[PDB]
This record gives C-alpha cells, structure tokens and sequence, in this order.
C-alpha cells in the first residue's frame, strides 16, 4: 500500500484494495484521485454484494454504475415480485421497455401495451 | 478604471507600477484588464492561469488558438472538468485540442476496458 501511494499509482491501489476486499477504501480512491474507474468499482463491489446474497445494497451500488438496465432484471430474474415493485419505483422508460418485452413473451399483451404506453415506446 | 486610466498612462519600462497595476487588478476581480495588462507585458503563462483560475474558459480558448503553446494549460483543466461530468466524448475532443493525444488515446482506451 505505501508503495502504490508512493508511485501516485491510484489506479493499481484501487485494483489492489478491491482484491483486499477493503471496498470502502477502495471507494474513496476513486472518488477523489481515480474518477474514471468509479463506475467499474461500483459494478464490481455490487458484483460481490450480490454473491454475498445482499440484493438491496447490490441495487443501490449498481444504479451508481448506471448498470441497472441490465444487471437488475439479470439478478432479480428469479424473484419476479421484487422486479415488478422495482421497475414501478424507478419509472425508467428503458425498464419499463424490458419489463413490456418480458410481459409480451410471456403473452400478457394487456400488461405489455400498458407498460410500452408508460415507456412511451409508441414503435 | 483608475487603475486602467494609470496603467495606460504608464510606460513599458515600469514594470514594478505595471505588475503592482496587475496584482490588484487580479485582486480586484478584475481579469479582463489584469489580461491586458499580462498581454501588455508578454507574460502569457500568468495571463492563462488568471482565465483558467477565473474560470474565463471562452476568453482561455481564444488565447490558446492564437498562442498554441498555451493549449495543454487551457484544455487539460477543461477537459478534466468534462471527465469529471462524464463527459467522455467531449473530453476526449478537450485532450486532443489541448495537443495530448496520448492521453486522449488512453482515456478512451480506459472507457473501452
């Protein structure tokens, strides 16, 4: 660690404390000396909170990284309930499009023409 | 304006009126004349940090235009303040006019990782 912070390398600390399981620290390196790498952090360190079977941290720690349109229906697919009260709280037009498409395979057509009409999805 | 009205009626040859002029100028937030008064004086690298300092980006850009050798010293802080609203694209066009391709190149290399 002093030697990371010694060469001003904030992007191998941040690579070196993710893989200390130090997420907190790893964090703060990337808020305020490797910015870049703050989304992939978040999307890591929810990866690891989703293994670690905490889902409501995990959702909060993937809509920073903005992943939330792919990784939430990916992890919640098994709990249909939790993403159906989700997709209603956030009332994201890309969420609503995904959870149309998943009502229309499923040939819940009334539902999925009520979703594409909060989406706008007019097409 | 006073200050303006003496550092015109000074000569060139008085550096210590002109920069005494200047520094109060910059302390006064007044930098579009504290600017002349750099440019009147050729001191293009105080002249850079005072726009880019006081946030003057417009007037920092026409500067770097004319003198290209001021690029890096306008772009880079700009183009940091555009990564740092997400900004990608736009920073990577920041980078590029600021003569830093390589790090241009990198941060989108970065992003593609």
């Amino acid at each position: 660690e002093q030697l990371y912070r010694k060469c001003k390398r904030h992007d191998l600390l941040n690579k070196f404390y993710q893989a200390a399981g130090r997420w907190q620290e790893a964090l703060q390196v990337a808020e305020h000396h490797d910015r870049v790498h703050l989304r992939s952090t978040y999307h890591r360190y929810a990866g690891h909170l989703e293994a670690s079977a905490d889902c409501s941290r995990a959702l909060s720690y993937y809509e920073k990284s903005d992943t939330h349109r792919f990784e939430v229906p990916r992890m919640l697919s098994e709990d249909l309930p939790s993403l159906e009260l989700y997709v209603n709280k956030m009332k994201d037009k890309t969420l609503w499009r995904w959870w149309a498409q998943y009502l229309e395979s499923q040939g819940e057509m009334d539902a999925a023409l009520h979703y594409y009409e909060l989406a706008r999805d007019h097409f | 304006d006073m200050l303006i009205d003496i550092a015109r009626k000074l000569d060139k040859a008085e550096r210590e009126p002109l920069l005494l002029c200047a520094t109060y100028l910059k302390k006064l937030d007044s930098p579009g004349y504290a600017a002349e008064t750099y440019l009147k004086m050729g001191d293009l690298k105080s002249l850079v940090q005072l726009h880019v300092e006081t946030q003057r980006w417009d007037e920092a850009f026409a500067l770097g235009e004319k003198h290209p050798e001021f690029k890096d010293d306008i772009y880079m802080p700009y183009a940091q303040w555009l990564a740092e609203n997400d900004r990608f694209e736009e920073a990577q066009k920041a980078f590029h006019k600021a003569g830093r391709q390589r790090e241009a190149v990198q941060v989108l290399e970065q992003l593609t990782n």
